[PDB]
């Protein structure tokens, strides 16, 4: 902590103070930091997924390669989760080992789905907003940020009506119509 | 009036300077091309010529029974200084016990010794940065590598035992 | 186009056949205009201008 | 030129607009026409983004 | 220049507005107030602006000059590489070939 | 002749440079309001009113520093805190450059052995109070060990064949560690028999034989042909 | 919740932490805190490592290491369920023991 | 074939003033200045190893 | 101050643009932003030698910008140098445009 | 194969690749070592030896 001199970094090699190998390089800290992950144990329930999902891709790799049970529940496994989302690609079969990840799971959540729909210009706002309650996904106000926003319901986020963000964009392009109440 | 999306502060590191990956928290040189050049010439050097040898041109010498001084004045047919660095000496002195008849003639006191100033031993190395530093010097060398790196260097004349004599080749005025 | 042919005959003699401007835009002769006699629509390559002349290589 | 004469290489002249066509300025030849198509196709490019 | 529509440039993103500032009709009162020098002045404003053009006509007439010179030391260049890396192929199978 | 220029700090500390349409290398004046061998000043008025205060410039076909400075040296060790041994004073030419480079808080012991310039020497060290004037031999430092003591720097602008050994005794006696040893040589006054890159590489090898490990020479040739600049720092343990 | 108390071996810094989630350390002599943070889950106890820099706490499940001003360290995978830990200060050990039952003694120098 | 080598040595000198630089001759007249510029943070000077 | 800045913001443009002042003097390639440290000083040419670098009491003037304005050589040259600059610029641009228009339109 | 389950399968399959990599790879990147440290990889051999 003080710039061990030479006779010390050699004689102490291993000390170290904040980066532990159990800590697997702040992963956790630093995938949160990406997506803006409120509470601290939300990495480790997603990587708990990762692991059933990665656990039962080795168990079914493991297979004989033509046998029609491992190649229907590898496609079975396959399209939900791109239908889920967390998934890209639904293509090859690597995927469930290779590109099954915290942060995918995680690019599903309810702000990055608003970040990339351009409908905040931050991650931290898109928590600041449906913190405040101003997004509904469908007819009913969301209001917490882990929700996880699937392929399908990612077409009805919007505002809630009567929402001041939705009265200033239409009021900025000058098309509110206050019949409407926005 | 709390603050919103409020997190848990945790360490950075991508930017916290306490650990050991992130403690990496103008002047040109364009060094000029020496005045003792032409174009490719080295139009300074002239006799008593100066010639730095390494071991393998000394395991060669005598390999093929060639004197040192005796064949660098037949090669040049000029007066040479022979100039064995510490690092030569040093090289040739790693080479075992195998090697006694060699360093025994480099031990001579024809061959005078130049005293290099750095660490280690690699030979290579001091001889291509004492050249490319000075421009006056002939570099003596049997290595495929060490001649490859002396004739891209411009001005520097390269001498090499082959056959039964020494020869020489970037120097332009041999004959 | 023009002033290649005197009449629509003439046109009718040589549809389809393949012209270029000297910007070097290759064009086809389509169709020979009814009322201005040896005037003909063709179709280029894209819009070639009011400074150009067309070409009817024949030997 | 290995085995071409440089009376071989000489240099085509380029020919004018003709005289009676004369208020259509410069007849364009094929660099002055691909100058122009460039032009308007980076501009229907960016137009289509 | 390049003319966008209106009806498309209406319906353009928030980042992808175009900011085309229209002219000025009305004679403002900042323009008729303020003042501009004359003689001694107008005369150093005008040399400057000679001189400034001729610097940045002679950096432009220099950096085209530069492309000019860099695309053919390009194909001189590429040409040479070519000709090195087909010497390189067979002179491998030359050493794997007696090897 | 009359005209202007804007001055302008170098990247050395304590020279500077003025622009005009030929710029020239400058250095503030010690003692304002006359010239010393006759090199042209520069009076700027800087802001009780503004005072006139001068610069005057420097010279590269009469000062072979000046001449190391605008080839371009990547450290000189003249620094305007420092002391500077100046060895071969010939004039008072390049020791009053040195002089107001190294500024009123440092001092310049100019060393020279012949009496008429060191006439010129004591009578330019009036109006220069930072300039100690040593007329003795260099090549025996212990004849004036009482009069200088702990320089940071030393200049050697001698001409002589014993040239090493004079600058490793001076440098024995007064410079401290890691402190600036600034060479000019001449080759030809060293020895002709032999090229100049000869007798740069010889004497490079003396300083490191006397343990001052050369960081950078200079051939400084448009204004001198075969001269050069070495400059090092005294290792005194480890060159290695 | 009621405040387990904790001190630093000498004793300049004082660690509490609430059974609701009030951990603050402070040099309780001066006036000066410099940690007062609220993890919300139910605290149990905590001890400073080798001074007032680094303590250890044991939260809902895991035990949780924090710098000096608060920042989390270090959030433990092992150490399941601490209700009780205790820093070997000569030995470099912090010893965790609690509702599983297992003793867990864990290096803080090397991790 | 002497005036060639007239020719391209007169070229060859031209090009090393470009390459180094050449002692002309020392101080013509009055110390004009630099009259080409003065760079402060290039340094032409050749490091040891 | 930028109330100085102001006043010799001028010649700064002429030092950072001397490489078009003369068409024969051709300066090394430097960038030279304004210093953040400067200060504008003048020559003294002492009383020692004459005539040779001797700018006159009646020719000694307040700036570089009035230097360059009262040489008569300059002026040429610039004058000359803005004018084939300009007729390069306005070569094909709008004048032309609407004149080729009006050829079309004439006949 | 086709009747093969889960470890066999996946050594087989690794060792058939491998048998079939090392003729036009290189040798120094077919058959690359699980990093293990020094001091555990020596003990490792010198059991395995025993
Ligand atoms: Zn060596």
């Amino acid at each position: 902590v003080r710039k061990l001199k030479h006779h010390e970094q050699k004689l102490l090699k291993k000390v170290d103070f904040l980066e532990w190998k159990q800590d697997q390089g702040h992963r956790d800290t630093q995938v949160m930091r990406t997506y803006h992950i409120q509470n601290r144990e939300d990495y480790h329930k997603y990587n708990r997924i990762c692991g059933d999902i990665r656990r039962l891709a080795n168990k079914l790799s493991l297979l004989p390669p033509t046998d029609p049970f491992r190649r229907k529940h590898e496609q079975l496994l396959l399209d939900k989760l791109y239908a889920m989302g967390v998934l890209t690609t639904k293509s090859k079969i690597s995927d469930l080992e290779n590109k099954v990840t915290v942060s995918a799971i995680c690019r599903r959540r309810l702000p990055v789905i608003m970040h990339r729909l351009k409908m905040a210009e931050t991650i931290q706002d898109a928590v600041k907003f449906i913190e405040q309650g101003h997004v509904r996904v469908g007819p009913n106000l969301i209001n917490d940020p882990a929700y996880l926003v699937t392929r399908n319901m990612e077409d009805y986020v919007t505002w809630v009506d009567n929402s001041k963000i939705k009265k200033t964009l239409l009021r900025y392009r000058n098309q509110i119509d206050d019949f409407d109440f926005s | 009036t709390r603050k919103f999306g409020l997190v848990k502060r945790t360490l950075n590191t991508k930017k916290d300077q306490r650990l050991k990956k992130n403690q990496e928290n103008l002047t040109r040189n364009i060094p000029q091309v020496s005045s003792a050049l032409f174009f490719q010439y080295n139009q300074a050097i002239k006799p008593p010529y100066q010639v730095l040898i390494d071991t393998n041109f000394i395991n060669f010498s005598i390999q093929k029974k060639v004197d040192i001084v005796r064949g660098m004045m037949d090669c040049l047919l000029a007066k040479c200084n022979p100039l064995i660095t510490d690092c030569v000496m040093a090289e040739l002195e790693k080479l075992g016990p195998k090697y006694r008849i060699a360093l025994k003639l480099a031990r001579d006191p024809r061959i005078k010794r130049l005293s290099c100033s750095h660490k280690g031993t690699y030979a290579d190395d001091c001889l291509v940065h004492r050249v490319l530093q000075h421009k006056c010097y002939i570099v003596a060398t049997n290595d495929a590598g060490l001649k490859q790196r002396i004739r891209k260097i411009p001005g520097i004349p390269l001498m090499s035992v082959g056959g039964h004599a020494y020869v020489i080749e970037k120097l332009p005025d041999v004959f | 186009i023009k002033d290649m042919f005197s009449s629509a005959m003439e046109v009718a003699r040589f549809e389809g056949a393949q012209i270029k401007t000297v910007s070097g835009i290759r064009g086809e002769i389509k169709r020979a205009l009814s009322k201005p006699e040896g005037h003909y629509r063709a179709a280029f390559e894209d819009k070639i201008l009011m400074s150009d002349i067309v070409i009817l290589r024949s030997w | 030129a290995k085995l071409v004469h440089d009376v071989q290489k000489k240099q085509h002249r380029e020919r004018s607009q003709l005289t009676s066509r004369s208020r259509y300025g410069f007849l364009e030849k094929h660099k002055d026409y691909v100058k122009r198509a460039q032009d308007f196709h980076r501009k229907q490019s960016t137009l289509k983004v | 220049g390049l003319k966008v529509p209106k009806a498309v440039q209406k319906e353009l993103p928030f980042k992808s507005q175009i900011h085309q500032m229209k002219p000025q009709k009305k004679k403002t009162y900042m323009a008729k107030r303020a003042v501009v020098l004359g003689g001694d002045e107008k005369k150093a404003r005008s040399f400057i602006q000679k001189v400034l053009t001729i610097s940045k006509a002679k950096d432009s007439k220099r950096k085209e000059q530069k492309a000019s010179q860099r695309k053919e030391r390009l194909k001189k260049l590429a040409k040479m590489e070519e000709e090195k890396s087909q010497r390189d192929k067979e002179k491998k199978k030359e050493y794997f070939a007696q090897n | 002749g009359g005209a202007k220029v804007v001055i302008e700090p170098h990247r050395h500390a304590g020279v500077y440079i003025a622009r005009g349409k030929e710029d020239l290398l400058v250095t503030k004046n010690m003692a304002p309001g006359e010239s010393v061998y006759g090199e042209k000043r520069i009076s700027v008025e800087e802001p009780v009113p503004p005072t006139k205060v001068e610069y005057r410039v420097w010279n590269p076909f009469r000062s072979k520093l000046a001449a190391g400075i605008m080839g371009g040296l990547d450290e000189l060790f003249i620094a305007p805190g420092k002391k500077v041994l100046y060895l071969g004073a010939a004039s008072g030419t390049s020791v009053s450059h040195v002089s107001d480079v190294v500024g009123p808080e440092g001092v310049v012991y100019a060393v020279e052995f012949s009496h008429r310039p060191g006439r010129e020497l004591i009578s330019m060290a009036k109006k220069r109070p930072n300039i100690i004037p040593i007329i003795e031999d260099a090549r025996h430092p212990q004849k004036y060990r009482m009069l200088i003591g702990m320089v940071d720097c030393v200049f050697a602008d001698v001409a002589q064949p014993d040239q090493a050994r004079i600058i490793a005794l001076n440098s024995h006696m007064f410079l401290k560690d890691q402190g600036g040893v600034v060479i000019s040589i001449k080759a030809n006054c060293i020895d002709s028999t032999v090229d100049a890159e000869t007798v740069f590489a010889r004497e490079v090898q003396k300083l490191r034989e006397e343990r001052i490990k050369p960081l950078e020479q200079l051939t400084l040739e448009p204004y001198e042909r075969d001269h050069c600049i070495v400059v090092g720092r005294y290792m005194r343990s480890g060159l290695k | 919740g009621p405040y387990h108390i904790k001190y630093a071996k000498n004793g300049t810094h004082l660690l509490i932490t609430g059974r609701k989630g009030h951990v603050a350390s402070m040099d309780w002599r001066k006036g000066q805190l410099r940690a007062e943070l609220f993890l919300n889950e139910t605290c149990h106890s905590a001890t400073y490592l080798q001074n007032e820099q680094y303590f250890a706490v044991a939260q809902k499940k895991y035990t949780f290491i924090y710098d000096h001003e608060g920042t989390e360290l270090h959030r433990l995978k092992q150490h399941i369920e601490a209700r009780h830990l205790d820093f070997l200060p000569y030995h470099y050990l912090l010893v965790t023991a609690g509702e599983t039952g297992w003793l867990k003694y864990h290096d803080v120098s090397t991790g | 074939s002497r005036v060639k080598k007239r020719k391209k040595y007169q070229k060859a000198q031209k090009k090393l003033k470009s390459v180094r630089a050449v002692y002309s001759g020392g101080q013509s007249g009055v110390y004009e200045g630099e009259k080409t510029g003065i760079k402060k943070g290039l340094t032409r000077s050749v490091k040891f190893k | 101050d930028d109330n100085m800045r102001r006043e010799v913001q001028r010649d700064l443009l002429l030092i950072k643009h001397r490489a078009a002042l003369d068409p024969k003097r051709h300066y090394k390639k430097q960038r030279w932003e304004v210093p953040e440290r400067f200060a504008i000083g003048t020559i003294i040419e002492d009383k020692s030698e004459f005539y040779s670098s001797r700018m006159n009491r009646k020719e000694r003037k307040s700036t570089i910008l009035e230097t360059l304005m009262g040489d008569e050589a300059s002026n040429k040259y610039f004058k000359r140098k803005y004018n084939e600059i300009q007729e390069k610029s306005t070569s094909g641009r709008k004048a032309h445009y609407k004149k080729m228009k009006e050829m079309r339109k004439k006949r | 194969d086709d009747q093969v389950i889960g470890k066999a399968r996946s050594r087989t399959l690794e060792m058939r690749l491998n048998r079939l990599s090392r003729v036009n790879g290189h040798q120094d990147k077919i058959n690359k070592l699980e990093k293990v440290p020094m001091h555990i990889r020596r003990g490792m051999i010198d059991k395995h030896v025993k």
